[PDB]
């Protein structure tokens, strides 16, 4: 029993940009020169404003997903599984889990730059969603998955225990459940050290966050880049516009002036194009991960490679700085054994096909198992079936079959 | 009336101790909406509470369906 | 609009119109003029036309994601959760409107839910049984065989579950009686 962390960023942050203050700073004289541009602001702050309401959009949809909030009760025994560490942790006053603090604290006289920046025009705006809402969301969907299943995803909420709800999982990748029953204690001991070690790997591993570090970064770059362009001519005297005004006349001041508001025009109008493209590149990551959310999480998906390697049990949610983690718990066979096989059984004159399982010789008797386990029986009329005489296929062997009805009638 | 909310200041909504569904947001959690002839900034409630019965031997299953 | 409306723009000139400033200045000096105006026109159409590309990209994702879905829900059962709407999907259907398509999911979803006592084996003749394609429920003083999603109950027969093991390893097994259909005719 595996389990697997993935990472997807969500959302972005969110900027506004004063024109007048970015561009003519506290000269009047600009300021009165700028309105001959014409509309060049009101669509910078549109597209600015589309751009904030989209990443509110996109939290909704991927976190927003269930109509009631729910609580798991007092008593915490889940049929061996451990759940503390994913579960809320009442003591802290976040409400929050051990793996998402450890999440959280990954990644992260004097004056601070943002305070730098927002001295020059360039501001960040709050998200409608604190962090202890998206907690609440997290732990609702934690208890509705544990308690109910997937039941709570098309309708109401149904309890049922969870050593029946590992058996349907199990009876869903192809497993029948009596493994589950003889072997509950072994698949809990390897769930419990699956998520030791991934705590372990949090605790110790610094780099699995670069999604999100690399969004962050990316940002941070883009108002630097912003910020360092105020100081250029671009073919100029001077960058500072009351010393141009000062120096000389009004017929080239005009000139220099033309010159400079036509710059910093062409680096707003850049800066603006640039986002948005990086918008549309986080609003499809946003969609894969509700999407994810729907199908992995209140569910059970028959996808390859969708929601983890191996073959899909279930899925846990996590918050994170501007996205979402993932960990999938997942099902991998070992321990494998040769065994020589043939494609049906020729008895009486008439050909045996399995109905189930597969037919697999030890060396000298004849067995039927299933596809992903080794668990031999005797074949017999009840596991298979016939059709037509067995000179047709190909490969055929000789064996006999038993019936468990001529026993009863001698005795 | 003065409020102080992580987003700024805001002037002429009353805060109630309320919560409904959003309506205008303002942010960090506060909404904003017309109800009563006046106006009303309160925070936002996502939804009902429920706790479901969980034990060792009980299920439940459906009767009927739509 | 927007596009229509950046031509009173000025961008430095003396006009906002050709005909005036090429009816008032010597060609040696309406070059600059001629110049600002045709550049500020150009940037503010190479605007327009970047801003239509990515409208044009975002309009084609939803276009393919349209599709995948007539392929899927339409044509088929989907047995995605979520996907062809909220429930178990049964089917859906097509409509047409203005630059977009209308689809209407019918599913299934129940209710009127009852409470049961479950456990996962019973043992019996000292081995374990355990259900085909059911659940075992109890009424308080019976034992039956159910399906899943819909509460149809049954008698626990040789033919409804099947055999594996002692009853000294599952934990929550129960003790109760398993009907077999051949003895009665057979001594009858």
């Amino acid at each position: 029993i595996s389990v697997t962390t993935e990472i997807l960023p969500v959302s972005m942050t969110k900027t506004s940009v004063d024109c007048t203050m970015y561009i003519c700073g506290d000269s009047t004289e600009c300021s009165n020169l700028l309105l001959q541009y014409g509309s060049f602001c009101t669509q910078l702050k549109r597209a600015l404003t589309g751009i904030a309401v989209e990443q509110d959009k996109n939290t909704q949809e991927v976190f927003a997903q269930v109509k009631q909030i729910y609580k798991t009760p007092p008593i915490k025994y889940f049929g061996g599984f451990n759940f503390s560490q994913i579960l809320p942790d009442p003591s802290k006053p976040s409400k929050r889990s051990f793996i998402e603090d450890l999440l959280f604290n990954k990644v992260t006289a004097a004056r601070d730059l943002i305070c730098a920046q927002k001295f020059k025009g360039l501001t960040v705006l709050p998200p409608l969603l604190t962090d202890e809402m998206i907690a609440q969301y997290t732990s609702a969907l934690l208890a509705g998955t544990i308690t109910s299943g997937w039941t709570f995803g098309a309708g109401a909420a149904l309890q049922i225990p969870f050593a029946m709800q590992m058996a349907y999982r199990f009876n869903g990748i192809g497993v029948t459940q009596n493994v589950l029953y003889e072997n509950q204690k072994l698949i809990a001991n390897q769930f419990n050290s699956a998520i030791g070690k991934i705590q372990d790997s949090l605790s110790s591993t610094a780099s699995a966050l670069g999604k999100l570090q690399d969004v962050v970064n990316h940002n941070a770059q883009a108002l630097n880049t912003l910020v360092k362009q105020l100081s250029s001519k671009f073919g100029a005297i001077s960058s500072v516009l009351n010393d141009i005004f000062s120096r000389l006349d009004p017929p080239e001041a005009e000139v220099q002036i033309d010159r400079l508001i036509t710059g910093r025009l062409q680096s707003l109008q850049t800066y603006v194009t640039q986002q948005l493209i990086r918008a549309a590149e986080i609003r499809a990551s946003a969609n894969l991960a509700a999407t994810k959310m729907s199908e992995c999480v209140l569910g059970q998906s028959k996808r390859v490679d969708f929601c983890g390697k191996g073959y899909h049990l279930m899925s846990f949610p996590q918050s994170a700085p501007h996205g979402v983690v993932f960990l999938h718990v997942t099902y991998v066979p070992a321990q494998e054994k040769n065994f020589t096989t043939a494609p049906a059984i020729c008895h009486d004159g008439k050909a045996h096909f399995p109905r189930e399982g597969v037919f697999v010789s030890n060396g000298t008797h004849w067995f039927v198992t299933q596809r992903n386990f080794y668990e031999p029986q005797i074949i017999t009329t009840d596991n298979t079936f016939v059709s037509g005489n067995c000179d047709v296929v190909i490969g055929i062997v000789n064996n006999t079959v038993y019936d468990p009805l001529q026993p009863e009638l001698d005795s | 009336n003065v409020f102080q909310t992580r987003a700024g200041c805001l002037i002429g909504a009353e805060y109630v101790n309320n919560s409904y569904e959003c309506d205008i947001p303002i942010g960090a959690g506060i909404c904003a909406s017309y109800q009563t002839q006046s106006i009303i900034a309160y925070t936002m409630s996502l939804g009902a509470e429920n706790s479901v019965a969980y034990s060792n031997n009980s299920i439940a299953i459906p009767t009927n369906f739509t």
